[PDB]
């Protein structure tokens, strides 16, 4: 369950294609897979988002709602070398889901899961156990308190 | 002389270093209309001779502006290798021949509205060489015409 | 076929493979070799444009065009419209050599068996779709 | 003024800059330890993510966040309609702050001089770059 | 006719010796024989520099000029890299001699042929034809629109 | 004064730090760069060769211009009469301008920072480089 | 001229020189430039041989045939009658174009300035009396 | 193919392989009429057609012999270079055109003896590159005799 | 004799070469090496040197001075009322050894011989005239 | 001790890194008469003693102090090498002694006024090493005197 060395370094690999720091549209299209599915497997969880265009994807609210995510999680998974930053980030990433009203721990279950669906489709020779052993390092300090 | 080992090399390599390991996969298209906008303002040609004739949106265009930009990528990747530059222009020659409507001082002004493009998007850009290989390939498409 | 996400996986591999790859020209050379080793009927095929010598000026002149608009292919992946005209003008550049869809199928395995040497990793599956999405539009 | 081309080249240029892990915190100090040299007047701003102590576990995630949405906002150059959003999104996040309106400007600067210093002198288009980082000031300060 | 990336490396060698960063004295040799030769072979020509002690090479108001133009050459061949910015500076140069009546084009000619005959006399193992095709290069764009 | 050993040192350090082909523009930069700095009030005396995009073309052109001067002066430094009369052209070239007189001692600090950062600080005579920086100045403000 | 034992090192060091060097036509090439830099008045002098670009096919197609007879010369050095004979035919190979005693003393010039470069050991004598031995045979 | 990079390189080794450090610079006389004779008998020519008409010990016939060698070792040293070796062969042409009672099969056979006699006294000379290459110096020389 | 630019190409050649050179000691018994080895005669000529010993402290340090002094007037070539000063002094240092017109013509040539191999660029005559130049000077 | 390999080796560095690529070919006679001049300041000896009797400006006089700085010059440049050293010492000693006027106390002088206009011109000069060096060339010289 130790988001070791080797798991961020392999994960900010599997990262670091499936990317591209020069164009949104990619992020874009990696964002609404990952919730594509998150919905698709919590109908409900969709309504927390009712302040973004979710029942538009091909929206710009929502198309800027998920770019905003997929950068949140880029810019730690870049502090994954730093922690003593990571933990900052994370704490705040937190307070930021406490001030949404409903979003509880449970959802980064379901999201958990929806990137992990997603990615092997992005990056090329993904490593999944590292991958689900960072992610959580993150998702945890994120819903903690939530 | 005439776009030598080094200015080819150079070329390319600025080419490529504009279509670089971050770009090349995107808007070619903004470099592309970039390059027809400039060209249509040079040559004064009209762009109501082209697919979808212009419009920077009509789809028809667009695919013509790719397929414009990758000839002129095909050639200028390929300047290095004499031999199988003289063929690559020539059949481009050929495509052009069979289109009334192209001058020979017009290839050399879409030729030369690439490099300049090329330039505004990548500013080191060695404009000597490029207008020295740009002005070569703008022969092998031009030949005749 | 070759839906949003399978379309990255190629398009980078693509370019992880055909992009930093040394001199095109052999790679290019290189694809039309194994279309030949896969489908020798092909290689008649291609009888205008010095097929007789694969190292000539002219053939791998060819070779180019081909891994080149394949490139010019990849790219426009993502833009529908863009992508479809394109291929439509492409298709009807081949209405007059006769070909059979087990020319096309057969591209597509020199394709597929030249690129993953060229990389550490290559998704089949994925590329597939994106081959398949582009062989339609060239052909019918 | 920010034309198709120098989205082009500020895209890149900000790819290059921007760095890996750590090496943003490089890009992010220099960008602050202009800014607050320039103008003192500034580090007092973030008392909260300890502007006082540039390089505090708080102020450098603040920092980092910083490079983030900057990041986004290049990145979404290209498609307009997102990039409104985005920098809505920041306004409001700006908006109860009492950012002094001779800050944005002064930002910007310590960051075009940034990204400079990072991909080098190598004819730096301030045009392209000036032209576009204003194009995102407005979204946010007003 | 093109002064390619070779004929550049090759010429600013060429001059790289047959040079002095630290010593005028050596510059102004190099000159005045470019000088000796361009008015013996267009008298006429001399006149042009009435406003230097022409008729005195050996004398200090003309050893200035020639450290002045000699400089302007070197000033050039350096810029013989960054080509964007040598544009300019030859355009300069340019107006500068549009400034003086009289020298027109032809005369950059003579001057052509002046230094073609002092160059092997002072650079070791010269290379005429990357200096003849970059040299032009030069004198191209500054007796422009002369 | 400028003895005739500064003069010498001052040859010599300067054809160090004078770098070659486009390592100028390094060197240049570095003198532009801090001039502007210090006294920012400057760079409008250059609307001109573009003084506020000092990395474009023309202010390159420019700023390389000026290093080929201050070449030729060092390279007389020894033989007086020459330099006499280059410092006059130099003097009739900037006497259109309406250059501050509190511009050529900035100017002198600036190069003579430049070209210590670049040579290195291994001991730098700054009094034989003001000594013999200001003998140039002399015949150019005046 | 050229004696017995003044042949040798020469002999030597020319096979030392010309022999050992990389790509005789750089050498070749490298030697006409010289001839040219040290005499202006003869670079015009080879106007029938594409003497304009100095690195065209034409040229250095003719500072090989140079370097090279001149390379027939001193390994015939010790064959007095053969070299005779041959130098002869050379000479009647200049008759048509007009050449003075101040090209042939700065042919050999360029050769002693590009040769010694090439080797650690050079002795001057000894290879002005060869090349005198040369030119003579070719001039009269 | 006819004569590549690597035949060439390997021709243009072995023809000094066989002119090595110990050799040429003595016998190229003793190389070359071997070579002569080896000629008339293949090529059935009259050695009374060249300067001293034969005559291993005509002192000029020699220097012919010499002359000749030179002109295939200038030819065979620069095979690895097309251009260059285009013109070279071309000028010899033109040098021949100019004498009565040169043939195109007699060109052949005279570079087909070089070949040979270079294999006599060099039993390594793979015999394969150099015909394959003496075959190309054959053609520039006999162009249109 | 030698003029105002032959001066140039020496001066930086000479650096370029005896300059740039690993020890000078070796280069300058070098030269003398060749004096010896191009005239015998000479040899003898030095008896009061430790001539015999070409490896000796008392050697060495003669070929120095030389090959220095050779130094202190490369270096006054353009000063001419200098260099002649320096030259004649050289002179009256050379008075009292007999020395005919061959071994001055000796001398230069053995410098001659040395320099061009340590170099990529050297012009014969630019230094003909000025070892002549120079020659003159040290004897009439 | 006395001037050591690495101390001459610094030395003959400074001391050529004075006489550079870009310097040693034009005033050597401007080091040379800031030498003399702090020379005789030094020292106290008269100038009324040399070929020209110093007059900076008196064509004897600076081929005299060129013959001294070479002198000087040989000497540095050889330190590594004792025996050598020692040798082109005690002939310039033989020199000296020849002449009514120098003194053992006077040669130091001058030589520690070449130390200290190498310094001068030169900032980073190891004047630890450089005299210590000049101090033993000041003994080879004025052995005696
Ligand atoms: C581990 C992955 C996640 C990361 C890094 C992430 C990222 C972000 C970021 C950066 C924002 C925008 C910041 C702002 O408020 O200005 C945000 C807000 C938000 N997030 Fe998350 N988040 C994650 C997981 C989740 C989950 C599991 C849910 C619940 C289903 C959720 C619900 C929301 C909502 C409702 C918003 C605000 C959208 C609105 O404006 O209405 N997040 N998140
Ligand atoms: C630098 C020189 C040029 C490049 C790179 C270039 C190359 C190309 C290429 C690659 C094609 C597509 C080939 C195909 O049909 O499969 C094309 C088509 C065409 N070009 Fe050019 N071209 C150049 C200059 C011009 C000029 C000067 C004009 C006229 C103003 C022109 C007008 C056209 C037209 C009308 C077509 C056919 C439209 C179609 O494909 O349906 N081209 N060119
Ligand atoms: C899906 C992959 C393919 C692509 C992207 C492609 C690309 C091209 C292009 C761009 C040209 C040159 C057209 C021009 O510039 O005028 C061409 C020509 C041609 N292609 Fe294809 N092609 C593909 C499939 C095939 C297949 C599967 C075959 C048959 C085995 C084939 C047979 C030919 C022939 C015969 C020509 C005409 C060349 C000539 O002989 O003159 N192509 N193709
Ligand atoms: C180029 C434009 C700018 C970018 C990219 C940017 C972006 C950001 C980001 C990403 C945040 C964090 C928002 C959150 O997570 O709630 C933030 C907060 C903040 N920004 Fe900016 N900003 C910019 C310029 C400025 C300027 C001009 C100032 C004032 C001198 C400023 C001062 C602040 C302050 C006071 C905070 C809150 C500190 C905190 O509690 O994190 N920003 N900015
Ligand atoms: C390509 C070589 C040349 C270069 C780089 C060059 C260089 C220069 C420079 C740097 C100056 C001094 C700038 C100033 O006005 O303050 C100048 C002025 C001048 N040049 Fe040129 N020049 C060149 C060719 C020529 C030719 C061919 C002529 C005509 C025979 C010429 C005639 C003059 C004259 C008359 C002056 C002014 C002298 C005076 O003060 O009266 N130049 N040039
Ligand atoms: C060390 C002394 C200096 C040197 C080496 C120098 C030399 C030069 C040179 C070479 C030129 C170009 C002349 C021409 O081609 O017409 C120039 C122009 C100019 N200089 Fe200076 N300069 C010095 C100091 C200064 C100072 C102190 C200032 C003012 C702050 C200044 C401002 C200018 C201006 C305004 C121009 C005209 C801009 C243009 O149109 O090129 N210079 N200088
Ligand atoms: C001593 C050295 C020389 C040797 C061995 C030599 C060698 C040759 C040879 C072998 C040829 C080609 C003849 C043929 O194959 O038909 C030739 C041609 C020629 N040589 Fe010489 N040569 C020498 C001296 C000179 C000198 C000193 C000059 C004048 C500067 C000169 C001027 C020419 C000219 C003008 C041609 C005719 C090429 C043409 O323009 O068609 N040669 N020489
Ligand atoms: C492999 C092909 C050959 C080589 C290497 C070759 C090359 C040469 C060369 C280098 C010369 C001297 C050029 C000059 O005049 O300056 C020459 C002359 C000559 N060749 Fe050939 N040759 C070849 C074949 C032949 C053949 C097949 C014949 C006739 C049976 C022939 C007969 C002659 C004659 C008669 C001359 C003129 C005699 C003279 O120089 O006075 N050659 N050849
Ligand atoms: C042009 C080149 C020459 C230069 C620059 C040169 C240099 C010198 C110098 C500087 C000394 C030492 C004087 C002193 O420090 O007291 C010397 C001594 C001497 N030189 Fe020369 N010299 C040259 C030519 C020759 C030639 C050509 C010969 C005869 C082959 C010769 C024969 C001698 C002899 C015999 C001595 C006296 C050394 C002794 O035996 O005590 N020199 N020369
Ligand atoms: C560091 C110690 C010294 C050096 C480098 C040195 C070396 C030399 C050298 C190289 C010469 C020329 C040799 C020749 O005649 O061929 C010379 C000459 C001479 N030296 Fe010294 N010297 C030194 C100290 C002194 C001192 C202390 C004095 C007296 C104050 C002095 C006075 C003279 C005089 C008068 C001559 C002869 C003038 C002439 O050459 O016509 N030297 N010295
Ligand atoms: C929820 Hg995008
Ligand atoms: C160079 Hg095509
Ligand atoms: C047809 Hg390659
Ligand atoms: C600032 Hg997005
Ligand atoms: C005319 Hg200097
Ligand atoms: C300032 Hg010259
Ligand atoms: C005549 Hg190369
Ligand atoms: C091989 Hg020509
Ligand atoms: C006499 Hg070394
Ligand atoms: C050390 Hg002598």
């Amino acid at each position: 369950s130790c988001c070791s060395s080797e798991d961020r370094a392999n994960v900010m690999h599997n990262w670091d294609a499936a990317w591209s720091a020069a164009y949104s549209d990619r992020r874009v299209a990696l964002a609404q897979a990952v919730f594509a599915s998150l919905f698709s497997r919590d109908a409900a969880a969709q309504g927390l988002f009712s302040g973004v265009s979710a029942d538009n994807p091909d929206s710009a609210d929502f198309r800027a709602h998920c770019v905003r995510v997929v950068n949140g999680l880029d810019v730690a998974i870049n502090m994954l070398n730093d922690p003593a930053v990571l933990n900052e980030q994370l704490a705040h990433l937190s307070a930021q889901h406490q001030a949404r009203a409903g979003v509880a721990a449970a959802h980064f279950d379901v999201m958990a899961e929806a990137f992990a669906e997603v990615m092997p489709q992005v990056s090329s020779c993904f490593s999944s156990d590292s991958w689900n052993r960072c992610f959580a390092r993150i998702a945890n300090g994120i819903s903690a308190g939530l | 002389e005439c776009c030598s080992r080094g200015d080819a090399e150079v070329v390319i390599s600025e080419w490529d270093q504009v279509f670089n390991a971050a770009m090349a996969g995107s808007s070619e298209s903004a470099v592309g209309v970039a390059i027809f906008d400039a060209f249509f303002a040079s040559s004064g040609v009209s762009p109501s001779m082209f697919p979808g004739g212009g419009d920077s949106n009509n789809p028809e265009f667009l695919a013509q502006v790719s397929r414009v930009v990758s000839g002129a990528d095909i050639a200028i990747n390929s300047l290095t290798n004499r031999a199988t530059c003289d063929s690559l222009l020539s059949h481009l020659n050929a495509q052009h021949r069979a289109i009334s409507g192209v001058t020979g001082a017009a290839v050399t002004h879409l030729s030369q509205a690439i490099s300049s493009v090329v330039a505004q998007v990548l500013p080191s850009a060695h404009i000597d060489a490029w207008e020295y290989c740009m002005a070569y390939i703008a022969a092998g498409i031009g030949a005749g015409l | 076929v070759c839906n949003r996400l399978e379309q990255i996986l190629v398009k980078t591999q693509w370019a992880q493979s055909y992009g930093e790859a040394e001199n095109r020209a052999a790679f290019s050379r290189d694809l039309f070799s194994e279309l030949f080793n896969i489908q020798g009927s092909s290689r008649a095929l291609f009888s205008g444009v010095g097929v007789d010598d694969m190292n000539s000026a002219a053939f791998t002149a060819h070779c180019l065009r081909v891994t080149g608009a394949l490139n010019r292919l990849i790219s426009q992946l993502d833009q529908q419209a863009t992508i479809n005209a394109d291929l439509a003008h492409l298709a009807g550049q081949h209405a007059s050599r006769n070909l059979d869809a087990s020319n096309f199928a057969a591209m597509g395995q020199a394709v597929m068996s030249v690129v993953p040497t060229h990389l550490d990793c290559f998704n089949q599956h994925a590329w597939g779709e994106c081959y398949e999405r582009i062989a339609s539009g060239i052909s019918g | 003024d920010c034309t198709s081309l120098n989205r082009l080249l500020v895209k890149r240029q900000w790819a290059e800059a921007y760095g890996e892990g750590t090496n943003r915190e490089l890009l992010g100090n220099r960008i602050w330890e202009d800014l607050f040299a320039n103008m003192p007047d500034a580090r007092g701003l973030f008392s909260r993510v300890n502007g006082n102590d540039i390089d505090s576990s708080e102020f450098q995630a603040h920092s980092l966040r910083v490079l983030g949405g900057l990041d986004m906002c290049v990145a979404s150059l290209d498609d307009v309609p997102v990039l409104n959003a985005l920098l809505a999104r920041l306004n409001s996040q700006h908006d109860s702050r009492g950012i002094p309106a001779a800050g944005y400007p002064a930002f910007v600067a310590s960051a075009i001089s940034a990204v400079r210093a990072t991909v080098g002198a190598r004819s730096f288009d301030n045009d392209a770059w000036n032209s576009c980082m204003n194009q995102i000031v407005s979204g946010i300060s007003g």
